[PDB]
């Protein structure tokens, strides 16, 4: 698929601006390895850690509690933690009246329970590990309930298909995804999709699609109440490495949300002035099925129903696959 | 049954654990029996003091053969038993009201659910093999399993009842090995939602006990007094495993034998025996016969006494009076040892109560430990006995039929065990903010059982109607009805 874009830009010099600075934009859509590494396949198991080796990787999956833990290619790291799924994100200015009903709930802070795991091999040298699992905080009844399948194949790619119910009484969650961290040194992030800023379901009239390559740094929009930033609308692709390109690129079967920051959710509900944030040497990057966007509840009318994550059965389908990015 | 998941089961309550029974310690002879102390016995064996523990923050990272007789336990902490383990510099403290800590998703307990391991020794001798012989947990937080010479004897469930298991087919001449596993977080913690600390552990007494392969099993004793409190009758229901001998005598407060009698029981049969003009027991008046049982090498003693609990037209009366119960309610709690209560910090309070004129006391929402009732029977309190049931839900676990059997042993198990006590007038089914179809068979299996006290439920063939915080016009509106019965 081919984009044009077409921007109105100014012949003359203004007081206020220079000859080619630009009024307006628009854009347009215009339509347009044979058994060889099936054999260096190993896995094994000891007290529920799955080791599953392979020709230039290996990858440690917890199966007690269903995630994966340590992602490697060419010996180097690329998990610094284990991996979860998160339905929380720090609250905007926009977020004052739904907050209570969050923080009553119990959304602040959820823990996930492993009902069911098994692991077999398929006969193609292919890892498929089932994991039954569900979604609650201390107090009240489960919020998600589902099931997940993480595929590895012979090439080293990490495949996510978890379907998921939500609870029938519980008013729309903030989102859901699932959260990474990889190690210290992982700075840039290149996506194609929507940029070159911030952009959600409901505001992201100001960017334009193509292809990006920024900091991790150049995420984050230092409000004067730190709140969520940095979220990326409707990505096709993402890689997030280190400056010699050495990382992981996130791929989906349908455009997601994006996110790379230093900060972790709770250090951004927690802190409440620029000067509480302490930065963290790891890069924590979220890939998100849906988002609730911003509206203008401060004062006025709610969150619109298309723009709130009203949804209670949905399928996810990332794919996760490490890359050298200077030579693929 | 090596960890199949009991704990989060419902269907596995317990496994090879023996039915209820009363409250005995087997002695020697009556002069050693009067005293109280189960020490002294030759039939009992303390396992109190010094074991070999260590903790888990999960059930997952628990070592699988540590139950076997030759590991090596010798870097591992050691603990005191009894006490509650977040009083010793484990898992940090923890107080919730009548909200669960846990989701609520029965019957299923978080995957970080935190361990305890424990090891101990004992030395056995030569005459106790020829025996049965048994052991006796009086109270262990949430379940455990229990492992004697590396052999698997036993798992059991429930909080605030002891447990009793049979160590015959397992235990040798000389040294031995005991093993338990401890969990803090079972499918009973949804019924035991109380408002207080959560304490684990093994917090009450173990002992052992050495009965003969011909012994009394079960004791029921039943005053029977006439309809005008003059004649009494003794009636004593005695359970034995085969055909006993059985001698028994009777004595009044003062010391002095009143009766006497020899039956040849052949496995459950009464003894019943006459009392002409009796001494009746009262809050103020604790007035107490002995009764002494006598079969092979055993000797059993208990502490008797008469009274009757009735309502005739809307009114409560005790022995003919009509009596207002003037009580408070009571955790065991103690700032230091948390659930672990020592026996002069008991009389301390029964003496500061009896000091600022009360004469009830509502054991509140668990049984408490076996010889606190010893000890009201003999100051004088009327013991309102609950059971530890609190299924504060919010759902609604009562009106659930496969919860049924839970929900009745915790009845059976603590109606069995006091049934025996002088002090005890009103059984209560523990704290209800739901009426359900559960409690009403547990209340139907104690009507049953035991017809001689009332039966509480507040949920609401009831005995008497309860009130949670009333105004004070609300009770004076329901005492000028006419449809008050």
């Amino acid at each position: 698929p081919l984009t044009l874009t077409c921007s109105v830009r100014q012949q003359l010099d203004t007081p206020w601006a220079e000859e080619g600075y630009e009024i307006a934009f628009y854009q347009f859509e215009l339509p347009g390895q044979s058994e060889e590494y099936a054999g260096f396949m190993t896995i094994d198991e000891q007290d529920g850690m799955l080791t599953v080796r392979g020709f230039d990787f290996e990858h440690v999956f917890d199966l007690k509690k269903g995630m994966p833990q340590q992602v490697s290619k060419h010996g180097v790291p690329l998990l610094a933690s284990l991996a979860r799924f998160n339905i929380w994100r720090a609250p905007m200015d926009n977020d004052m009246n739904i907050r209570k009903e969050w923080e009553a709930a119990g959304l602040d802070h959820a823990a996930m329970k492993v009902y069911r795991s098994h692991w077999e091999q398929k006969p193609d040298a292919s890892v498929e590990i089932h994991v039954d699992f569900s979604l609650a905080s201390y107090i009240f009844e489960p919020f998600v309930r589902g099931n997940a399948v993480w595929t590895v194949g012979v090439s080293g790619e990490i495949q996510l298909k978890v379907h998921a119910e939500v609870r029938e009484n519980l008013p729309f969650l903030p989102r859901f995804g699932l959260e990474l961290t990889m190690p210290k040194g992982t700075e840039e992030i290149e996506y194609y999709g929507y940029g070159p800023h911030e952009s959600y379901i409901d505001k992201r009239a100001s960017v334009r699609k193509g292809k990006y390559l920024l900091s991790v740094d150049d995420m984050f929009e230092n409000y004067v109440m730190p709140q969520e930033t940095g979220s990326r609308y409707g990505t096709e692709w993402a890689i997030a490495s280190t400056v010699q390109g050495m990382g992981l690129k996130f791929t989906a079967a349908q455009p997601f949300s994006f996110q790379a920051l230093h900060y972790t959710a709770e250090d951004l509900t927690a802190a409440q002035h620029t000067y509480e944030l302490k930065r963290r040497p790891e890069t924590i990057v979220t890939l998100d099925y849906q988002m609730s966007g911003t509206g203008s509840g401060s004062c006025g009318p709610q969150l619109a129903e298309p723009y709130r994550f009203t949804e209670k059965s949905f399928d996810f389908e990332l794919t996760i696959q490490p890359i050298f990015k200077e030579e693929e | 049954m090596e960890l199949n998941r009991e704990w989060e089961n419902l269907s596995c309550l317990h496994i090879g654990r023996l039915p209820a029974r009363a409250s005995y310690i087997p002695y020697e002879s009556a002069m050693t029996a009067r005293t109280g102390k189960r020490g002294r016995s030759p039939h009992v064996q303390t396992l109190n003091g010094n074991w070999k523990f260590r903790y888990y923050r999960s059930v997952r990272e628990v070592d699988s053969h540590f139950y076997e007789t030759e590991t090596d336990v010798s870097g591992w902490d050691d603990l005191i038993v009894p006490s509650c383990w977040q009083t010793n510099g484990y898992d940090q403290l923890h107080y919730t009201n009548v909200n669960y800590p846990i989701p609520y998703d029965p019957p299923f307990v978080p995957d970080d659910n935190p361990a305890g391991t424990y090891v101990r020794d004992f030395n056995l001798p030569e005459a106790w093999t020829k025996k049965q012989t048994r052991i006796v947990f009086e109270g262990v937080n949430a379940c455990f399993y229990l492992w004697v010479n590396g052999r698997f004897v036993g798992y059991s469930q429930g909080s605030r009842i002891p447990a009793e298991f049979d160590l015959t087919p397992f235990v040798a001449a000389g040294r031995n090995r005991l093993a338990v596993l401890v969990l803090k977080w079972c499918d009973g913690t949804y019924l035991e939602d109380q408002d207080v600390w959560r304490f684990s552990g093994i917090y009450r007494d173990v002992y052992l006990l050495s009965r003969d392969n011909t012994h009394i099993r079960d004791v029921f004793n039943q005053p029977l007094l006439s309809d005008d409190l003059s004649e009494g009758k003794l009636r004593s229901e005695i359970e034995t495993t085969g055909s006993l001998t059985i001698q028994a005598e009777l004595r009044d407060p003062a010391g002095k034998l009143i009766g006497q009698k020899e039956a040849q029981i052949d496995g459950k049969g009464a003894m019943e025996l006459d009392v002409p003009q009796p001494q009746l027991w009262n809050a103020e008046q604790p007035r107490l016969y002995e009764l002494i049982l006598t079969a092979g090498q055993e000797v059993l003693r208990f502490r008797v006494g008469f009274k009757k609990v009735e309502i005739t037209d809307g009114i409560f009366r005790i022995n003919g009076r009509a009596v207002k119960l003037k009580g408070v309610n009571r955790h065991d709690s103690h700032p230091e040892l948390g659930q672990t209560i020592p026996v002069n910090h008991m009389i301390a309070d029964l003496k500061l109560m009896k000091r600022h004129n009360i004469n009830t006391i509502r054991t509140s929402h668990y049984p408490n430990d076996p010889k606190f009732l010893d000890l009201c029977d003999e100051f004088g309190f009327y013991i309102i006995d609950e059971a530890d049931l609190e299924c504060h839900g919010v759902h609604k676990l009562s009106n659930n039929p496969d919860w049924k059997e839970a929900f009745v042993e915790r009845a059976v198990r603590m109606v069995e065990r006091d049934k025996n006590h002088a002090s005890v007038i009103i059984w209560s089914m523990g704290n209800e903010s739901g009426y359900g179809d559960n409690h009403i068979a547990m209340a139907e299996w104690t009507k049953a059982r035991d017809a001689s006290r009332l039966v509480h439920y507040e949920g609401a063939c009831l005995d008497l109607d309860s009130r949670m915080y009333p105004s004070v016009k609300e009770i004076e509106r329901y005492a000028l009805d006419e449809n008050s019965t």
